[PDB]
């Protein structure tokens, strides 16, 4: 019933905390300054981005190259960590570690990026992006200013980013919907599609419980939330095309074997 | 073959 399903809303907000270090209302404190906290330090130029490099600095990360691939290098540290506990996150939500492993793997492989653009729109605003955890944020400009085909790669998660962003969702409500995402019984190469569906026919009816509990009066606020999971799917492809491109055209960078792994007999 | 996320899901 209703209770059931309410459940299932609360473990799984319960794990989408415990995944994930970094949420919507930490990012959206540190975006308002509603936060006590330090300010992020803004990157808008090659300047700006050197003088930051101690504050942005993950993990005491060193490079053993051009600002571009720089970029692109240290976006890879970060995707590599999303990858990790997104995997964590998936393993709390219930019946998923009973699929067979062969569409764990499938499942992960494909709702990855999906879930990855999802929670970067969260960190996004018109104007630029927070990284490193909050503590630094990188505008959109500069972003764009980068030489090609880098000066047009993010771009597209930013348009996207806008528009998700004005459903106004909240940290209880994205992680009913990220655990839809990757519960999706259509993804290629599925084995036994049967207990995937089963499993998101369920999270489905979560998400749309949620949805009306926790945005009363936002009105279709689920079939609008629906249509944006159809449109993910090809900033993914746009994105794995441009990725093809580069691989290409630039040898003086190379894929995390794990991002290769998810890449690889993918669109 | 996927053998990181093998990993990762079996851990
Ligand atoms: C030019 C600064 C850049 O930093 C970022 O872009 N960072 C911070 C960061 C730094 C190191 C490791 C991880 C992160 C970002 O977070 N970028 C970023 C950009 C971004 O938009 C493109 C989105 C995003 O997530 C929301 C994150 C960076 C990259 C590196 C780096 C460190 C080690 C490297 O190692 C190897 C691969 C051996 C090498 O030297 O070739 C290569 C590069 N050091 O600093
Ligand atoms: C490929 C472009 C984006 C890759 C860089 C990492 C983006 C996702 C990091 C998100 C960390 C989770 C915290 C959150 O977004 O709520």
């Amino acid at each position: 019933e209703s209770a059931d399903l309410r459940a299932l809303a609360k473990h799984l907000y319960d794990s989408y905390i415990k995944s994930f270090p970094l949420t919507k209302a930490k990012a959206r404190a540190i975006l308002t300054g509603k936060t006590t906290d330090k300010s992020p330090f803004v990157i808008y130029d090659m300047n700006s981005l050197m003088m930051g490099e101690d504050k942005i600095k993950f993990k005491h990360i060193t490079p053993l190259k051009e600002v571009a691939i720089r970029i692109f290098q240290g976006c890879q540290f970060r995707s590599v960590e999303a990858v990790q506990e997104i995997t964590e996150y998936a393993k709390s939500i219930p019946g998923f570690v009973n699929l067979d492993l062969n569409d764990q793997v499938t499942l992960l492989k494909y709702g990855v990026h999906e879930i990855i653009y999802t929670m970067l729109a969260s960190l996004m605003n018109k104007d630029g992006v927070l990284i490193s955890e909050g503590q630094g944020f990188m505008t959109r400009e500069f972003l764009k200013s980068l030489r090609k085909p880098f000066g047009d790669f993010m771009e597209p998660k930013f348009e996207f980013a806008v528009k998700f962003n004005a459903l106004e969702l909240d940290d209880s409500d994205l992680a009913i919907f990220i655990a839809v995402i990757i519960l999706s019984g259509d993804r290629p190469g599925l084995l036994n599609v049967k207990p995937i569906e089963d499993i998101q026919d369920n999270l489905l009816q979560a998400l749309e419980l949620q949805l009306k509990l926790n945005h009363p009066e936002s009105s279709q606020l689920f079939a609008k939330l629906l249509q944006k999971m159809t449109d993910l799917r090809q900033i993914v492809t746009e994105h794995v095309q441009l990725l093809q491109v580069i691989k290409k055209t630039e040898t003086d960078m190379s894929l995390h074997p794990l991002l290769q792994e998810i890449y690889k007999d993918l669109y | 073959r996927h053998k990181i996320l093998h990993r990762l899901l079996q851990e």
